[PDB]
């Protein structure tokens, strides 16, 4: 159709530990270029394009804004991550594993946080060489899944295993396959 | 500067109340408060947008309008005399580094019946003789009676110059008739000099009421002149 | 979020201590608002809690102090001035710098009371009225005027007047009556100085 | 050394008039404020039961984002943004088992602006029972994502197709399904 | 508890 114009905004605060370090980052972002910013480990905004020099300028010559954006790290970031911590940093909610043929598929599906180690194994051998991932897959409703593969053409007597860590999980899933 | 139409109104029961509150700022944000005895500002509606209507914590009998982003008014569907006091109106943006910027307030007392409406009568009384005898001073004294509704400022002029210092006003008025509904008030006011300052025949002194009653909207036919807003001032000079 | 201002009315003699009493309820990081309206005038900003600090400084000589465990932020002054007397509004907000909704409380309205230096309490009578009125004047700060017997009697409260070129204050009342039997020797009956002259 | 990030995210675009907010945790959505009810929307349920947000807070911030690309607008002498088309993805929940119920996702990926058409064709007609969707989901560049889900019953007889349609593209776009 | 939101800043103009 006809031209569009976008205006963003973001305001992002990383974690790292907990909340004994914490950076607070305020973009402005037009047309998809950010163009100024806070950063709060620099104290004041900065253009980040041309376009948002003004506001740069206009922004830092106001003591009192800066003043709460300094603090934002505090009553803002640290305050949100307080309230959410019990249903974000630490929501746990287990892997489905299942085992099938096509490459032997283990399917983990449904898991949460995202950090996962998927791990085959042939006669309690692991198999660290022909096996693929597709990666950690986001579902977008709080849950992930992933998909390892690994290369073998089943046989009989032998013994194929899915090892699954997860921080949901005490000990290690298992999920074998035999033919 | 936040701007409210008028400072003061006098409206009927039943009827339906415009109060109007136009910012030049740009600001987004706007809202209605009343302002009474013991209950400070209390939140009527308010508006972070155009169009954006919402409720504040005492919305009932108000209904509001923001259609454009300067101006912003209040509504009384039918103007009940619980409604009758100050209208604070405040404005603000989300995108300033600093808050609310307050409206002039208008003032605004609901009645049953406007043939209630009464101009003030004013009269000046002058020192005793005897207190400037007795303490070199003279307190004038100012009356201003049988207005209602209790819409009036009263101010001392001497020698034309509004005058502050040696002067004191009764917070309140006093009904002349406690126990009726539609009474009349009374204020008073003391002016005090020095003996030497009043016994110059040369000074003027002059107790002026502003009294806001009727507009020239209002409808009247009773045979006495319309109670409208209307400055009453008396007078009195130095003596020796 | 919430806000109380305990004593919807404080007296304080000049020189004396000024307490102001703002508590606030808030499941988020408040930020408090003191605004005063002197007489005949708006609400003017006092001070604000921004959280930058704890103890704030605002002006005409106000302090403040927030107060996270009392969950108050109390106004004092050390020495009332007469030019305190106004109504003091307590407000609490969401917004770091009071743009959104402001929740005010329910104000304070802080009368200053004069050391009268000199008290020689007295009962003046003064002269298009049809009344005639009469002063008490001069009294001391611990002289109540009471209302009046007749209905038909006029009695002011007792208020104070400063002639600061003079720094000279004084109290008074004002009463007035159209009835004839109406003398300035018994206009103020109730608890006067049996000092002031007539 | 990373652990976690929590994000503020909202935007006005304008021919459209169309506004969001909303906040993000490592990637997911938290909630976000339907502008219409004035209503503060969690992810999941569960999460309106242990956390609240005023929402009107989020129509303030939009009316000033309102005002502020208008402002940048003329800053750049009525520059436009400029397209770039999605990247889509189909796959389910978990794996399809017959007769089982799952749930295909249609995933929009990398693109700009935040306005795209999504339907859901089984077996070439248009199926809307069922389906929910995201808001314009943040990405680090500050392209968009966005996720369409559609329940259904597995079966050897049925195909599925997830059309996008998006200002970047020059026809819409058709991602394929089936049971294998 | 209650999140916070950050307010957004008017451009300069
Ligand atoms: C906008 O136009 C003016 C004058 O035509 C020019 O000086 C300025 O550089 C332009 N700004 C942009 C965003 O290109
Ligand atoms: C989306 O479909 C509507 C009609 O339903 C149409 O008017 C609009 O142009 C389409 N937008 C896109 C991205 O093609």
């Amino acid at each position: 159709t006809r031209p569009r114009f976008l205006w963003q905004l973001k305001f992002e605060c990383h974690f790292f530990n907990g909340t004994e370090r914490v950076r607070l980052l305020e973009r402005c972002i037009y047309n998809q270029e950010e163009s100024v910013r806070f950063d709060s480990d620099v104290g004041e905004y900065r253009a980040v394009t041309e376009l948002g020099r003004p506001d740069a300028e206009y922004w830092n010559s106001q003591k009192d804004l800066l003043e709460q954006r300094r603090a934002a790290v505090d009553t803002y970031c640290r305050h949100n991550y307080g309230v959410g911590e019990s249903f974000t940093v630490q929501r746990r909610v287990e892997p489905k594993v299942t085992v099938y043929p096509s490459l032997l598929v283990c399917s983990v599906s449904g898991f949460y946080p995202g950090s996962i180690e998927v791990r085959w194994f042939r006669n309690g051998q692991e198999e660290k060489a022909g096996v693929v991932s597709t990666g950690l897959i986001q579902n977008g409703d709080w849950t992930f899944q992933t998909l390892v593969m690994l290369e073998t053409v089943p046989r009989s007597g032998e013994v194929y295993t899915c090892q699954v860590e997860h921080p949901s999980v005490t000990s290690p899933l298992t999920v074998e396959w035999r033919a | 500067k936040v701007t409210q139409s008028s400072r003061y109104l006098v409206k009927r029961t039943g009827e339906k109340v415009f109060l109007e509150c136009v910012q030049d700022m740009d600001h987004e944000n706007m809202f209605w408060y009343r302002q009474d005895p013991g209950l400070g500002l209390r939140l009527i509606y308010f508006s972070y947008d155009v169009k954006m209507k919402e409720k504040g914590d005492i919305p009932e009998g108000y209904s509001v309008s923001r259609e454009k982003k300067e101006r912003f008014s209040l509504i009384l569907e039918s103007a009940s005399t619980n409604q009758t006091s100050m209208y604070l109106c405040a404005s603000s943006s989300t995108g300033l580094p600093y808050g609310y910027t307050f409206g002039s307030g208008t003032r605004l007392t609901v009645v049953e019946d406007l043939n209630k409406v009464f101009p003030p009568e004013v009269a000046v009384f002058e020192p005793s003789e005897a207190e400037i005898s007795h303490t070199q001073k003279a307190t004038l004294v100012c009356l201003a009676t049988g207005f209602f509704p209790d819409h009036v400022e009263l101010s001392w002029w001497v020698n034309g110059k509004e005058v502050h210092s040696g002067v004191s006003t009764d917070p309140q008025p006093l009904k002349e008739q406690p126990a009726l509904n539609d009474s009349r008030y009374s204020l008073s006011s003391r002016l005090r000099v020095s003996a030497t300052f009043w016994q110059n025949p040369r000074n003027h002194f002059r107790c002026q009421v502003q009294f806001y009653g009727l507009s020239e909207n209002d409808e009247w036919t009773q045979d006495r002149a319309k109670p409208v807003t209307q400055i009453v001032s008396a007078e009195a000079w130095g003596r020796a | 979020q919430s806000v109380t201002q305990l004593g919807s009315h404080v007296s304080v003699s000049e020189g004396a201590l000024v307490l102001l009493r703002c508590n606030y309820s808030s499941s988020v990081p408040p930020y408090l608002f003191w605004y005063v309206q002197y007489p005949n005038q708006g609400l003017q900003l006092l001070l604000k809690y921004t959280s930058a600090a704890t103890l704030v400084k605002g002006i005409n000589g106000f302090e403040a102090e927030f107060k996270k465990s009392e969950t108050s932020f109390h106004l004092t002054k050390p020495s009332a001035h007469m030019s305190d007397a106004a109504e003091y509004f307590c407000a609490v907000s969401e917004s770091p710098f009071g743009n959104e909704k402001l929740t005010f409380g329910t104000g304070t309205r802080l009368t200053i009371i004069p050391n009268i230096q000199n008290p020689d309490p007295a009962v003046y009578q003064l002269r298009s009225s049809d009344k005639s009125v009469c002063l008490f004047t001069d009294f001391d700060s611990q002289t109540n005027v009471s209302q009046s017997k007749d209905s038909d009697v006029y009695i002011t409260d007792k208020t104070v007047l400063d002639m600061r070129s003079m720094d000279f204050k004084s109290n008074s009342a004002v009463a007035w009556s159209n009835k004839s039997d109406f003398a300035c020797a018994n206009a103020f009956n109730n608890s006067i100085i049996p000092e002031d002259t007539f | 050394k990373e652990e976690h990030v929590i994000i503020q995210a909202e935007f006005y675009l304008n021919p459209d008039q169309s506004g969001e907010f909303m906040f993000d945790f490592d990637g997911d959505e938290i909630f976000h404020v339907d502008m219409a009810k004035k209503e503060t929307v969690w992810r999941l349920e569960e999460f309106g039961r242990f956390a609240s947000f005023e929402a009107q807070g989020a129509l303030a911030n939009i009316a000033v984002d309102k005002a502020n690309l208008e402002i940048m607008t003329k800053r750049s002498n009525y520059t436009p943004i400029t397209n770039v088309p999605p990247e889509v993805t189909v796959l389910t929940n978990s794996p399809v088992e017959l007769r089982e119920p799952n749930v295909l996702i249609c995933f929009i990926d990398k693109f700009t602006p935040p306005v795209v058409n999504v339907t859901w064709l089984r077996n070439g007609k248009p199926v809307t029972t069922g389906v929910s969707e995201t808001v314009f989901l943040p990405r680090e560049d500050h392209l968009f994502r966005k996720f369409h889900y559609l329940p259904f019953l597995p079966s050897t007889e049925d195909v599925y197709d997830c059309r996008v349609e998006h200002w970047g593209l020059d026809e819409p776009l058709l991602k394929h399904w089936e049971f294998d | 508890p209650k999140y916070v939101k950050q307010n957004t800043l008017k451009l300069a103009t």
